[PDB]
DNA sequence: ATTGTAGCGGATGTCGAGTCA
DNA sequence: TTGACTCGACATCCCGCTACAA
């Protein structure tokens, strides 16, 4: 379960500033430990909820 | 002598997750970029810049005796439309620092130490006014070929860091460093020809130039130099309807041996991984399209061949060398190799191939029965030599059924063997918990331990007594 | 004493670097 | 120019008994 501060800036950067995509992901994914094994397990998820943002 | 440029395993496992994220992220990307393309708002201004003429160049009538001859009407078509868009397109950007590039490890750690909000409407004016980098300028050129309603993919190489890349220091050569890096796009179109039943490669705005790829793409990175910031691994398209397919095997001279070794999808744990991601992006449902392409990647895959070298043969899918030949797998009797290699750099020395599905694998007695198989030489270590034996020399277990009041039969040490659902009586289920012991003991019913794995995981019951058991361990405080 | 508790990996693979033909 | 070969330090897969303590 994530904020809706980082999925803004994430639905942000994806949509329109993916330049700017790997720093970002170096933050996100060290505030989000768990992040890791649902990436692994459940991607489709993810997905989806990107996709509604 | 060692200043021993490697890492952790740590840092290696880190590594392959990253490189999982940030390929998701690209995936994403490119379809939020390709709905932003079937906007409807644009394709009604961007159609008045193609003339009636191109556009009937664009939709040409069958011809009959001949097919080719509208294919060639097709292809002027396609042409002139390159042509008005380098027109339409007046300035064309650099990509600020690298672009959709592939970055380096070392750049990345270092990117979090030091962004235009863009969004949907300054992306259309963009395309509107022809002002944007090259992967602007070629998504734009997609659009216009969409409001003309041909069926035109927007393809998409996706170049995330290196998994694959153990080294700790990740430094590259300076020289030409943009202009190597630019020698190749990251984005193109591809274009289906209902007349020929192909997809066509287009590159409007890098290379300039329109193929029909075979085996060879000119817009593959080729040598040494332009390969680091473009690594060609991931080569996906998206179409009108929201399809997502990828391509690699059109853009890979060498798919299963040279590019295998660099796509996650090299282990089957991979495989299953990029397959979810790819049918989460795919909205559609599959067309006869779909068929002719399969069609055409698995005769590709039928004519790559034995590679032109030893290195390419490691860890291939369909081969494998004479001598990588693990020391408990055999030769199909009567098979052979399939192939030759060369050997670069020994003369006449050649190399026997043999196709991977003619090899077959073995296991000692003790193995199968921990697959659940039964019975119907070589050096070990005390010193023993170890008979192994093929899958067909074998057959399931069924084990014997528990009794009326519920006993299951078990070992020596008063317990039964269960490392494979078949080793599960038929009227018995296993139940793994670390109370599930003290549970059965508890009810005193009759039960057996479970070794899964002298760790005992758990308990082996008659399937009557199954509602029982879950709610035991469910109480199990109150024991 | 006596019961509970605590202490002692080889074949094979992968990748980086360096070296050779 | 490129591939083969060797070498270095990691991994990965597959395969309970003696002695002491309160």
């Amino acid at each position: 379960g994530l904020t809706v501060e980082d999925l803004l800036s994430l639905r942000q950067v994806v949509s329109g500033n993916p330049e700017a995509l790997a720093p970002l992901l170096e933050n996100i994914s060290a505030r989000y430990p768990q992040l890791r094994e649902h990436i692994m397990a459940n991607p489709e998820v993810f997905v989806s909820m990107l996709l509604e943002a | 002598r060692t200043s021993r440029n490697c890492s952790s395993n740590e840092e290696r496992k880190r590594r392959k997750y990253f490189h999982m994220l940030y390929l998701v992220c690209l995936m994403v990307h490119g379809f939020i970029r390709n709905e932003w393309i079937n906007s409807k708002r644009l394709s009604r201004k961007l159609s008045n810049l193609v003339p009636e003429k191109v556009f009937e160049l664009l939709h040409p009538q069958k011809d009959e005796e001949l097919p080719l001859r509208s294919t060639r009407k097709l292809l002027d078509g396609l042409k002139k439309c390159m042509e008005l868009w380098q027109k339409h397109w007046k300035i064309t950007k650099k990509y600020d620092n690298e672009g959709l590039y592939m970055r380096t490890w070392k750049e990345i750690e270092m990117s979090a130490n030091n962004f235009k909000t863009l969004k949907r409407s300054d992306f259309l004016r963009a395309v509107s006014k022809g002002h944007g980098d090259p992967d602007i300028s070629v998504q734009g050129f997609v659009a216009m070929l969409r409001a003309c309603n041909v069926n035109a993919r927007l393809i998409m190489s996706c170049q995330p860091p290196d998994f694959t890349n153990m080294k700790i220091d990740t430094s590259l050569n300076g020289n030409n460093a943009y202009k190597d890096m630019v020698k190749y796009p990251i984005f193109w179109c591809e274009v289906w020809d209902k007349f020929s039943k192909k997809w066509i490669t287009v590159d409007p705005v890098n290379l300039k130039t329109i193929e029909q790829v075979r085996l060879h793409s000119k817009l593959a990175p080729k040598g040494v130099a332009c390969c680091e910031r473009n690594m060609l691994r991931y080569v996906i398209a998206y179409d009108r309807k929201y399809g997502c397919r990828d391509v690699t095997r059109r853009y890979a001279q060498w798919m299963n041996s040279k590019v295998r070794k660099r796509r996650i999808t090299k282990d089957d744990f991979g495989e299953k991984w990029f397959r979810k991601v790819i049918t989460a992006l795919h909205h559609r449902k599959r067309t006869k399209i779909d068929d002719y392409e399969d069609q055409y990647f698995f005769r590709r895959d039928e004519s790559e061949g034995i590679p032109d070298s030893v290195q390419d043969l490691k860890n291939h899918p369909y081969y494998v060398l004479e001598q990588d030949i693990k020391q408990t797998q055999i030769v199909k009797p009567g098979c052979k190799e399939c192939g030759y290699l060369k050997v670069h750099g020994k003369v006449g020395k050649v190399l026997k191939v043999y196709a991977k599905r003619d090899i077959a694998d073995l296991k000692s007695a003790r193995q199968w029965y921990m697959n659940g198989r039964i019975l119907k030489v070589i050096k070990r270590t005390e010193e023993e030599d170890e008979r192994l034996y093929s899958f067909e020399d074998t057959e399931l277990y069924i084990p014997p059924l528990a009794s009326a009041s519920g006993e299951i039969t078990k070992n020596t040490f008063g317990n039964i063997e269960v490392f494979a659902p078949t080793m599960i009586p038929g009227n018995c289920c296993l139940v793994e918990n670390p109370v599930a012991i003290k549970a059965a003991r508890f009810l005193g019913v009759e039960f057996a331990p479970a070794v899964t794995s002298p760790v005992l995981s758990g308990i082996v019951v008659a399937k009557w007594l199954r509602e029982a058991i879950e709610t035991a361990i469910d109480g199990i405080e109150f024991i």
